[PDB]
């Protein structure tokens, strides 16, 4: 009886979603495939056709803005937990952020969001290690290649991340060999080709009923049949009711079904929240239909009419600049040996019975015009802000909801201790054992290491990069330098901040011998003992 | 700075059971006072020593260290009344220092469940007549490329919606 | 009883609406599916349908403009209110805006009022930290798409803010499924669809009757009865009569019924106002009616006019350039294979009985003025002031309201002792007990020390901002040490301000020894207590 049901709530997700479908696999085959699509086939004339497009370095252009522009996603130390779990967790996210495969799925996603809207990768997680020992997972991202084709959200859903949806499908288009890999990294090969991948929520919502007492309430009469089970309870207690919250707990299931015949795989376990996480361009509701949209159909329409122009003027290139004449064929009874053009004769005979020509083709001279008239449109009507917004901000939505996933993931996962590498800010890679608590010393009481198992907020602050902070400080400082008299002991404080400031490889003596002092006259502080010895002997001197 | 003196003065005399169960005293009540954090009153635990008898002092901490913190407090920000305290005999003086500790009271943790629970509930729209536009617009589309069979059982979906 | 006079106001409401509604949607679907209306479609000899516009770039610029103003709303503390538990106030503003999806709301209801008008999001409350334990809440606000049909305000209303609006109405649609859904979530279910969710706000207007005496005048008779029951009191009162303040109670009921069947819910109560706050255009009465705009109008006359002059230019352009004849049958009746194009001859022949030929259109080069005048129209009249003054006081007002209604759900649901974070300015995060009942040590009282619930006004300040202030401050200071001589204390005053000035994790060496430095000579007072005693060990020596 699942099986109908699923399909049916597919289906009313697919008609709900299909006009944004069809409008999308235009777009990506214009923008990945060809420039002209069937509707202008059918209303052109013109026979030797050939597409120069200029959209492309304008999507090359967007792409490295949204380069140039990274995005970090903060946690917020929630249930008052301490904070350097959150840095952890920060480190943990950052170290999945410099993988390959998540700039992988980052670019493919974003440059289809770019065309499309909607790139949408999916987190995944698997073993490491590969050992029967060890039984540690980690979480990467796969990208869904025309995720408009398959992917298919929830149409009750009408959030930005999508995360008000119960549920979604995956289709998967496979081979026979597509078929029996894909089935056979997950579940059986038979064969019943359209298969998908229904990932759904289910939810425990209730009232809960909460009570009050002399003494400070605690949660009483969690369901229905608690109440019937303290009917006393309710009436003799000191306070017999207060509020009903209605607490509710959620769980995330991975079904594998098929187009034809029942389900594959029933639910699976996996994380808390979907793997699933979308990209949107400027996205909405117009009179309640799901509405996205990118740069692809206004850029189009201008590359039609360059196109077609171009076209037009190759057309009327096309063709040999000798005049065509009229005349009668008892007009050149005598003479056909000439007319021919594969000779040059002094004179042109004629019989007894000044003549006319073919008119060819020529130039209109407006077409320039019009020419830029395209360009102009589709060289900024696209952009020109120093980004375009809406890109960017929806991309931190999409950063933050990976955030709260990959979280999510993280603390159904990292249970058994484990021992990870950290990506610092600065990129400074660093391994930080999980837990295994290890004997404390003020009580020896295990007070388990870490502990990032908890409950955190992401949160993204796009702004200025490290980097840029950086040289930002060291243009600041240098030009406090310029108007800086010497002698004065700030002058040789920025001094030694800005050679603590510059780049690796050259300067690190420098550097560190800068560091060495800023430690040394007590204004930086030690962090490691050999400073610690090296104030000391400045000091007692 | 003082609880690194008294434990000097401590360090001292070990170097008397009567010194120590008060020097144990005054370290709650330095416990008590960081817990407070209340600066001005360092130099009223002092000052109030230096008021009363050390007899008195040292009977505050025995019977109660921490509580012993509040009541200087008072007493030395209160001046006057810690005289006249003084002055009314030592026994109903003790008593009026566990009312006055007791008036400060502690651990209030009654209840904090709720205040009123709103009508606190989300909204829900599942587009129905927006997919009735939407089957229209399919029917549309499914007229352009003459698929027929779709176009009739689209046909037969709008029209089975009223 | 009821509601056939819910439906009765809602559909009078909805009349006197209804010509805005329409062109607020006609606006939606000119800027959201198709810039061509009917009308144009109608009115048109053109075969290519392309679409030019240059909306979507002014919309950017100016969405930007609205983003780099930033707006804060501060509560006055009333009635001799405390100015800390306004601070916390604004704390808990400041921490509820910078959420994503409140952010994500102010965005999407500013573009569909740049765009239609009226963005007029909802704010809401749940239960935070789902547990049956504790019953604290949160409040959210989430943005309603297409507000302009989905939101009916009352039309009686005639703010800005609509707080003289005592009612509004929600619209939903349900499948069938979708109904019983619904229904099982909140209600019990009538099978039949379009749903409402009509709120109310209902007063108790007295006039209290206040009496006075020898003695200050205390509130007596506060009813009609109570002066039936005070008949030989107010006689043998020193004063009679005096005043009648009119003193109201008032409260916001929230209701959900159905356009056909029953009403679902008959009463409920989420806060004292209504949630739900308006933004608008440029709104106003013309001649008795409210009227709101947008940038869309005249500039979607311009995008128009544009693209179908564009489209006469493509038109043109779209036919072959080869020129078709104009002959008899008979004029070529033995050579029809010269005539096909699909060969090229030296010479076409012609029997007895030099031709006509068929005149194809051409480019006017006229086009040109109207095509760059309908550019520059379209692209001033929209912005170009620094910002459309009253697009954001709008805002300013709608952030006003909001903070009101804010203010008023806080004071009625945190009345719990609950620990909130406060976001400081600079987005200082620092987490406080609401009212942390703790006692005094000196006094002895309880003194709850925030207990932020009472009666605070909002005033907005919008200009400059802290970051912009910063940057200005920055800017000064610079010019002040590049005109200031050196060895004043004063230079190094100023100096050691600006490196407590600038950035964070660039400089915080240099600002937290400036910091020392600063308590050490006593030009701010220390505020930890490593402070105090570098102050005192700098006074020492």
């Amino acid at each position: 009886n699942r099986l109908e049901s699923i399909l049916s709530r597919f289906d009313a997700d697919w008609t709900a979603s299909d006009e944004a479908r069809r409008e999308a696999k235009n777009d990506l085959f214009f923008s990945r495939v060809s420039q002209w699509d069937d509707w202008l086939s059918q209303y052109t004339t013109l026979q030797y056709r050939g597409q120069f497009d200029v959209v492309r370095p304008v999507v090359r252009k967007l792409v490295s803005e949204m380069r140039q522009n990274p995005i970090d996603v903060l946690y917020r130390p929630k249930d008052g937990a301490r904070p350097d779990a959150a840095d952890v967790l920060m480190g943990m996210y950052r170290t999945d952020m410099r993988h390959n495969t998540a700039k992988i799925a980052v670019n493919i996603a974003v440059r289809e969001q770019i065309e499309a809207g909607v790139g949408a990768w999916r987190l995944v997680t698997d073993y490491e290690d590969q050992s029967p020992t060890s039984n540690n997972q980690v979480i990467r991202r796969e990208p869904i290649h025309s995720a408009c084709s398959h992917v298919i959200w929830d149409s009750n859903s009408k959030l930005m991340d999508k995360s008000d949806a119960r549920h979604c499908t995956v289709i998967h288009s496979m081979s026979q060999n597509g078929w029996e890999d894909f089935a056979e990294k997950y579940d059986l090969d038979a064969d019943d080709i359209q298969i998908a991948e229904f990932y759904e929520v289910v939810e425990k919502k209730e009232t809960a009923f909460i009570y009050q007492d002399p003494v400070t309430g605690e949660p009483v009469s969690y369901f229905k049949r608690d109440i019937k089970d303290v009917i006393d309870d309710l009436a003799d207690s000191g306070f017999i009711k207060i509020a009903e919250r209605q607490i509710k707990r959620r769980r995330v299931y991975k079904s594998i079904i098929t187009c034809t015949a029942v389900l594959k795989d029933k639910q699976l376990i996996a994380g808390e929240h979907i793997p699933i996480v979308p990209v949107f361009g400027e996205w909405g509701f117009v009179e309640d239909k799901e509405v996205y949209e990118g740069v692809v159909r206004l850029t189009k329409d201008g590359q039609r009419l360059r196109n077609m122009i171009m076209s037009f003027n190759a057309d009327i290139v096309a063709r040999t600049p000798k005049k065509k004449p009229f005349f009668w064929p008892e007009q050149i009874a005598g003479f056909e040996h000439m007319y021919d053009g594969n000779d040059d004769y002094p004179y042109y005979l004629l019989n007894r019975t000044p003549l006319a020509y073919y008119e060819n083709p020529e130039v209109p001279q407006a077409n320039a015009y019009m020419l830029e008239a395209a360009t102009s449109a589709v060289k900024e009507v696209a952009t020109l802000d120093l980004e375009t917004y809406v890109f960017q901000d929806n991309l931190a939505t999409a950063m933050r909801r990976d955030g709260e996933i990959y979280q999510s993931i993280v603390n159904d996962i990292y249970d058994v201790p484990r021992n990870v590498t950290i990506t610092l800010e600065d990129g400074s890679e660093k391994d930080v054992q999980l837990m295994a608590e290890v004997v404390d010393l003020a009580t020896g009481e295990k007070q388990v290491l870490n502990d990032i198992r908890g409950r955190y907020e992401c949160y993204t602050d796009v702004g200025p990069s490290f980097q840029s902070m950086k040289q930002q400080n060291r243009a600041e400082i240098l030009e406090l330098l310029g108007k800086t008299p010497q002698g004065t002991p700030e002058y040789q404080l920025l001094l030694l901040q800005y050679f603590t400031l510059l780049d690796g490889k050259g300067v690190e003596m420098m550097r560190d011998y800068a560091n060495k002092q800023l430690i040394q006259m007590g204004v930086k502080k030690p962090e490691t003992p050999e400073e610690q010895q090296w104030l000391v002997e400045a000091q007692q001197a | 700075k003082r609880q690194r003196e008294l434990e000097q003065q401590m360090e001292a005399v070990k170097r008397t059971q009567q010194s120590a169960q008060y020097v144990e005293a005054a370290r709650k009540h330095y416990d008590a006072a960081e817990k407070l954090n209340i600066p001005d009153y360092q130099e009223k635990e002092d000052a109030f020593m230096q008021l009363v008898p050390p007899a008195v002092g040292a009977d505050i901490m025995r019977l109660f260290p921490e509580k012993s913190a509040a009541l200087m407090y008072h007493l030395g920000a209160n001046p006057e009344k810690a005289r006249q305290l003084l002055a009314m005999d030592g026994q109903s003086a003790l008593i009026e220092l566990t009312r006055l500790s007791e008036r400060l009271t502690l651990k209030p943790r009654g209840k904090q469940i709720s205040s009123a629970p709103p009508a606190d509930q989300p909204i829900t729209g599942d587009v129905s007549a927006a997919n009735k536009d939407a089957i229209r617009k399919q029917m549309d589309a499914a007229a352009s490329k003459g698929d027929v069979e779709t176009y009739r059982k689209l046909k037969a979906k709008l029209k089975g919606i009223r």
